[PDB]
RNA sequence: GCCAGAACGCGAUGAUACCUCCAGCACGUUGUAGACGUAUAAGAAUAGGCUCCGGCCUCGUAUCUUAGCAGGCGAUUCCUCCGUUGGCCUUGAAGUGGCCAGCGGUAAUUCGCGUAUUGUAAUUUUAACACGCGCUGGAUCAAAUCCUUUGCAGACGACUUAG
RNA sequence: CAUCGGUUUUGGCGGGGGGAUAAAGGUCCGGGGAACGUAGCUCCUCCGGGAGUGUUAUAGCCCCGGGCGUAAUGCCCUCGC
């Protein structure tokens, strides 16, 4: 029997919306990627697909797990945090939640 | 400080057992009925384990006291239960002192001496809802005052725009918990002597 | 004895001291400019350990146990290179534990997907032998 | 900013009364040539009555250090305006180039005497040929017999993104 | 997560791959080139006929009878594979597996699956 | 990165540790700080004491039972006041971020057997310049009304005594494992194969 | 200005053992052993040449260099203490009321206790407990004189100052009431 | 020392009827400030430390674990690793870990058989808690309140009593 | 997903021009100097140094000129991918 995991994605945390102190723009989200600590490393993940996986209370299409899809657009700041844009603005209660960063379309 | 464990001796009198009910007259008096099996079963190994715990771990030991209100001319039958701290030697000594005292009456003679200075703790005499002059001893107002004499005139300045906690207000007086200290004993009389 | 005291004798900053600059290069100290800056010259044939002559802040360098003996102050390139070769600094650095640790990091970063799998397989086989040895030691203890 | 050294030659515009006027050379430490020409007219106005409107810039080119790899001692004379008067001072620096010494002074004079670029005039910058020309204590201690010192304390360099460390770092690097 | 061998790039980002069915159970299959990682390990194709690489890279080969066989009216049973495709995979595997087995760990390396452990940073990992 | 981070509070500066911890809590990281009686504050202890006395004099005038500031005196609560001032605690997001933090005096179980992490950005041995003065939050708490300086002190001696005994067992295992590796009969070919792989 | 090197040296007699674990200085001599802690000053110790201990500070700002000479004298005082000891003489000064003094070594603690009665008309009793390791005697050679002896200068000097500070006059012109116990010469035992 | 006691702070103890409680198993959730290896215990100094006493110390860029239908069925082969049940000992800071018995499963090495068709990407629906339903094996047969009464108390509640 | 169009962001590559046609720098050939004075030598200690003489010797350094050399690098400005 196998004694290993099955993870094919990098782990990330939804930090916050794009904002300027007293104004926030839910259209864009800030995502922290575990292990990414500078802009030269955040360039690898540009364009990769990001998925926020949460649970609903009703069973639709034979499941309770729901997904919101997105992608990494550009680096943010100097510390490797990146801006991500999703199909719908990502929920505000999920600040600090965990997102999956797939290795989808790959240039390597 | 945290209470680690409690050990109860068997054969508790009804005076103790009434303290654990509000309707003792119609109850089944099941208090400590399943507990006495600890003293009996396995030669009281359950009680022995608890005593070993107190000696090894605890740093403060107290006994659970019990009054004999049936010996007083009071209509009450509930006894007042209490914790008394065993000040003295080592923790091992305190446990053997308390354990030997189980179910054994303790007289006031041993605890206190004739010329000892003690502190007396009780709840004072209740007076009900009383006014400002009785609660705080403020000066009474002149007899010309329109809306009452036994009052405080100014209950605060304009600012702070609140009535403060330091201003005398009517309310409850008496029935407060107090600890009166520095009381000298003059005599410890005997209940059997005819010349007390 | 008479006096028994410990020792915290650091590595001195001196003309001839070999520094390790950022990136992995080496450079001796040819003249001290300030208490925070030195003039260095890394005349090493190997491009990895070669450093151009210039001033570097001491806060960005790491002092090494290797010292170029009796190097004259302010010696130019060539004169430093002659002393660098005479002292055999390049050879001594190779056996240094810092180089071995640095080389080990480079080898691990260069591993590919196949190599990482092979590293797994060869580590598991090696671990099995050590597990047998340790169990025998404990049982026979 | 980071300063270059320019030589700027100026001249009054020739007129009928003065067909051939005099040439005025000057060495200026400036971040760029635009400022260097601005500094030239500022110094020439007070000195030789010449104004930019009635003058022309003959040339403005960079003087580069001849030996940027030799450690040399510099002595600088300046005048500056404090908050209550004007004072002349003399300082000494140990750098590689005359420009490097001048950048040091502007930071040194701002740190210690709170002076700014707009308050300092660089009168003269010279290279001390020997060691008995040094007249300051902070510079004499760097040219001793065999300078060799350790680096006590010297906290290590740890990545600011590595928030947590498993073991306590040792300050013996 | 599986590891497969690239046969031919067809068009519009579509790749024809097969991780030998007797190694990791990946049949002849089309995969878009954006959803793969191209490693530095190359398997020599000396022995695989390019003639049979064609006529299966030619389209409609995979979805020829999808519409014909879509029965879902009901003890479920596996959709039996067309005997033509079973023979086609068997023919290709003969040369491919023989070349693969000549490398000490390549046979086991292909049989395994790829996963990310703790501390593995894909932006830093070489392939 | 991790699941739960246990931070050894000894030797860290109160403010610099609090800011780092505050940001991690908002990002969604659960943090446990132990040995908060050993936290440091820069400057002479007299200034630290005077700063707390000015804090003690601020209290609601008309009713001290309501409205705070409710001056807490334990070292774990002095630190928690520093962190709470760095959180938007009046919102549901800031309220949840504070629920991720547990602060203790000493090292209570089960944290007595978990790895203790340090924050180099806040270590006073790295930050403060030599020759400058500093104090300890434990000493400041003691002289403002804390009651368990000695109870915690005795419990830590027991923990170190228990921890000390665990160390020889660890040393023996390390000594035995070194012997096993040297005495292991391993294939020669795989020896350099792993060596050229960096392992 | 920061100084790249400040240095002090201290001669160690051949009959004295000096130990410095980290910065805690232990001096062992004929008269006993003394321990001093100096972990509050950043200093480096070294052996220079056959019985001399070097003290150096590497980057000081004239406030650390000042502490360099202080440490040298403190360490030199430890060496003197275990070889020749310290002896303080104190004389009694009064105008009308003789000062009655009794000294006795406490059995439970071990420290000498100086008890002063009959200050200027005073009925109160001034009890002063000496620092550990200090011996108190009443001199027989000269009348009205105390003698304090010990290896530690801090212990001896602080003990002598405690006696002097407790004998202070109150609410009187101190230029007229020059009464108290005042420290005489501060030589050594040997 | 003394007064109050958080009515959303906590501990010990006694008895707990029922639509009950304890343990195990099984299934499910209109549950989750948000699992995916969610692995890692000396103490202490930092102008000094660790040690297997041989030596070592910027560096956690480390160590363990890491292959197999989300991981099958057999074979060859090695006594490693993991989980669980029972017994003994031990841990009180908000009680947790250690030796031994049995049972169960296991690539250090080498193979054979099965995967396909989810059709070119669509979360990888699987963990841990909490709760509910049910079954099995045991355990138990209680109080409080209203009411009448008391006056050490009381505006009314409340409180001290007694039935 | 592939191939395009518009806008934009971030990297990399090749080639030109300019300044003292960079200044430096390496090697060689010349001239002139000194010390934080290398060898040798003269003194006290001589475990370890200090003092003097001594201008390259059994290290070297500074200044000026000239070949290799139309050297390289660097900065700025540019033509493209
Ligand atoms: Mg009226
Ligand atoms: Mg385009
Ligand atoms: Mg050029």
């Amino acid at each position: 029997p196998t004694e290993a995991g099955h993870r094919l994605y990098v782990k990330g945390r939804h930090l916050s919306y794009q904002r300027g102190r007293h104004t926030t723009h839910p259209k864009t989200s800030l995502i922290k990627i575990e292990g990414v600590d500078d802009t030269a490393a955040a360039n690898f993940y540009l364009g990769k697909r990001v998925a926020y996986v949460y649970r609903g209370q009703k069973e639709v299409r034979g499941t309770k797990i729901r997904v919101i899809w997105g992608k990494v657009t550009r680096p943010h700041g100097n510390s490797g945090v990146v801006r991500a844009k999703f199909a719908a603005p990502l929920p505000s209660r999920s600040f600090g939640a965990s997102v999956r960063i797939m290795l989808y379309p790959s240039s390597i | 400080l945290r209470s680690l464990t409690t050990v109860w001796a068997e054969h508790l009198s009804d005076e103790v057992k009434r303290r654990f009910y509000k309707n003792w007259y119609k109850s089944k008096k099941k208090a400590f009925t399943k507990y006495v099996k600890k003293h009996s079963d396995n030669n009281g190994a359950a009680i022995t384990r608890e005593l070993e715990r107190i000696k090894k771990y605890c740093t403060v030991v107290r006994v659970l006291a019990h009054t004999q209100i049936r010996k007083t001319p009071l209509k009450q039958k509930k006894a007042h239960l209490m914790e008394i701290q065993i000040n003295g030697g080592s923790v091992a000594d305190k446990v053997e002192f308390g354990h030997g005292l189980f179910e054994k009456p303790v007289s006031i003679d041993s605890i206190f001496e004739k010329d000892e200075v003690i502190d007396v703790i009780a709840v004072t005499k209740g007076h009900g809802f009383t006014g400002v002059t009785a609660r705080w001893g403020t000066k009474k107002l002149p007899r010309k005052t329109h809306k009452g004499l036994r009052k405080v005139a100014c209950i605060g300045a304009w600012h702070p725009s609140h009535v403060q906690w330091t201003v005398a207000r009517a309310g409850q007086a008496g029935y407060h918990h107090r600890t009166s200290v520095n009381h000298k004993i003059y005599r410890i009389g005997k209940g059997d002597a005819e010349d007390s | 004895a008479d006096i028994q005291i410990g020792s915290s004798a650091w590595r001195l900053v001196e003309v001839g001291r070999v520094l390790k600059l950022e990136g992995g290069s080496l450079a001796t100290i040819v003249e001290i400019v300030d208490h925070k800056r030195v003039l260095v010259d890394g005349p090493s044939s190997d491009p990895k350990l070669a450093a151009p002559r210039g001033v570097v802040s001491l806060s960005r360098t790491l002092l090494t146990p290797l010292v170029v003996e009796k190097l004259p102050r302010g010696a130019r390139t060539g004169a430093v290179k002659k002393a660098w070769e005479a002292a055999g600094i390049d050879a001594k650095w190779k056996e240094s534990n810092w180089a071995k640790k640095q080389l080990q990091q480079e080898r691990r970063k260069a591993l590919t997907d196949f190599d990482r799998f092979k590293v797994m397989r060869l580590k598991k086989q090696r671990r099995f032998e050590e597990r047998k040895a340790l169990a025998k030691i404990k049982a026979s203890a | 900013g980071r300063l270059q050294e320019y030589q700027v030659i100026g001249r009054h515009l020739p007129t009928e009364s003065n067909p051939t006027p005099a040439l005025y050379r000057m060495r200026i430490f400036a971040p760029n040539a635009v400022v260097a020409k601005s500094r030239f007219w500022y110094f020439l106005r007070g000195l030789r009555k010449v104004k930019k409107a009635t003058g022309e810039i003959v040339t403005c080119n960079v003087i580069t250090e001849k030996h940027p790899l030799k450690v040399k001692n510099f002595g600088v004379w300046i005048r500056y305006d404090s908050r209550s008067g004007t004072h002349n001072m003399y300082k000494e620096y140990r750098e590689l180039s005359r420009t490097a010494a001048v950048e040091a002074l502007y930071s040194d004079m701002a740190a210690r005497h709170r002076a700014r670029f707009r308050s300092i005039h660089i009168l003269k910058v010279v290279e001390l040929e020997k060691t008995e020309d040094i007249k300051r204590p902070y510079l004499k201690q760097l040219v001793t017999k065999k300078l060799s010192f350790p680096l006590p304390h010297r906290v290590p360099k740890i990545s600011n993104k590595k928030i947590f460390s498993a073991k306590r770092p040792a300050t013996f690097a | 997560g599986k590891r497969v061998v690239l046969l031919k790039a067809l068009d519009q980002g579509v790749l024809l791959v097969t991780g030998p069915f007797k190694i990791n159970g990946v049949p002849l299959r089309r995969v878009n080139a954006r959803y793969v990682i191209a490693t530095s390990q190359k398997v020599d194709l000396a022995g695989i006929d390019e003639a049979k690489i064609n006529e299966i890279a030619q389209p409609k080969y995979f979805t020829a009878e999808k519409s014909k066989e879509k029965a879902g009216e009901e003890k479920p049973q596996k959709k039996e594979v067309s005997s033509s495709r079973v023979a086609d995979q068997k023919a290709i595997d003969k040369a491919l597996i023989a070349n693969i087995k000549k490398v000490e760990f390549l046979a086991s390396y292909l049989a395994s699956s790829f996963t990310l452990r703790k501390g593995d940073k894909p932006h830093e990992m070489k392939w | 990165f991790e699941s739960v981070v246990v931070i050894d509070g000894k030797g860290h500066l109160l403010g610099r540790l609090a800011s780092i911890v505050a940001k991690q809590l908002l990002n969604g990281q659960k943090i446990v700080v132990v040995r908060c009686e050993a936290l440091n504050i820069s400057g002479e202890f007299f200034r630290a004491k005077l700063k707390y006395h000015s804090y003690l004099r601020k209290m609601t005038r008309y009713n001290p039972t309501r409205g705070g500031p409710f001056h807490f005196r334990a070292p774990s609560r002095i630190f928690y006041k520093a962190v709470r001032g760095m959180i938007p605690h009046k919102t549901a997001r800031g309220a949840a971020a504070l629920e991720r933090l547990k602060v203790f005096e000493g090292v209570p179980p089960p944290y007595d057997k978990k790895k203790k992490m340090v924050v180099p950005q806040a270590l006073r041995v790295l930050r403060l310049q030599p020759g400058r003065k500093f104090c300890t939050v434990g000493r400041l708490s003691s002289e403002v009304g804390w009651k368990y300086e000695d109870v915690v002190s005795r419990l830590e001696e027991r923990r170190k005594a228990k921890g000390a005994a665990y160390y020889e067992r660890k040393k023996v295992a390390a000594r035995q494992l070194s012997e096993a590796k040297k005495s292991a009969k391993v294939n020669d070919k795989t020896a350099e194969a792993l060596k050229e792989f960096g392992y | 200005m920061r100084y790249i090197h400040s240095e002090e040296t201290l001669e160690v007699p051949e009959n004295v053992k000096v130990s410095i674990k980290s910065r805690i200085v232990t001096v062992e001599g004929p008269r006993g052993k003394l321990v001093k802690d100096l972990s509050h000053i950043a200093v480096n110790f070294s052996v220079i040449k056959k019985g001399v201990i070097g003290l150096e500070i590497h980057h000081g700002n004239r406030k650390n260099v000042a502490a360099l000479r202080t440490v040298r004298t403190i360490i030199n005082n430890l060496i003197i203490g275990v070889t020749k000891g310290f002896k303080y003489k104190m004389r009694y000064v009064y105008a009308h009321f003789p000062i009655n003094v009794n000294v006795e070594k406490n059995a439970e603690t071990g420290n000498f206790e100086v008890e002063i009665r009959n200050f200027i008309g005073e009925k109160i009793v001034r009890r002063v407990v000496m620092q550990p390791g200090v011996d108190v005697e009443i001199s027989k050679a000269q009348k009205d004189e105390l003698v304090l002896s010990g290896n530690s200068l801090e212990g001896v000097s602080q003990s002598a100052a405690d006696i002097q500070q407790i004998c202070r006059v109150r609410n009187k012109d101190i230029r007229k009431f020059l009464d108290g116990i005042y420290v005489s010469e501060k030589g050594n035992i040997v």
